[PDB]
């Protein structure tokens, strides 16, 4: 997975 | 001859339709525009194959989709994107994850309740002999 949004 | 574009023009009012329909709901609202590089610099290097809805009607009226099953995979690319790249911690994290799962189940609910199979498996027949 990504770092995330936001 | 001249049918097999009426197929195709019929397609893409229908698709336009269903588009539509998902991008005016209010749940789908992150899916509208392509995630922006500069707000999620990461972005890039989890995602190989960005898109987004407003992506999918620009194809749309440009004819990149001949069938059914290639917008529903343009579909499926938006939600699996979301769950590639957004990790299961913050309230925001599944709240985002669960809409893409959403926008996914209410694509093909909507196309298995409006689409005549044997209009789509023309289309399929007709976009394997070219």
């Amino acid at each position: 997975c990504g770092r995330g949004k936001g | 001859e001249e049918q097999e574009e009426d197929t195709f023009r019929e397609l893409r009012i229908f698709l336009r339709n269903v588009t539509h329909r998902l991008a005016i709901d209010k749940r789908f609202r992150v899916f509208t525009k392509p995630v922006d590089p500069d707000e999620v610099p990461d972005y890039v290097t989890v995602i190989k194959q960005p898109m987004d809805l407003s992506s999918v009607i620009s194809k749309i009226d440009l004819h990149k989709y001949l069938t059914v099953k290639d917008y529903l995979r343009d579909i499926d690319l938006i939600c699996s994107n979301a769950l590639e790249y957004n990790p299961d911690r913050d309230p925001g994290d599944r709240l985002i994850r669960h809409r893409a799962c959403a926008l996914r189940d209410t694509a093909y609910a909507i196309i298995k309740e409006e689409l005549d199979e044997d209009f789509e498996q023309l289309a399929e027949e007709i976009q394997e002999s070219r």
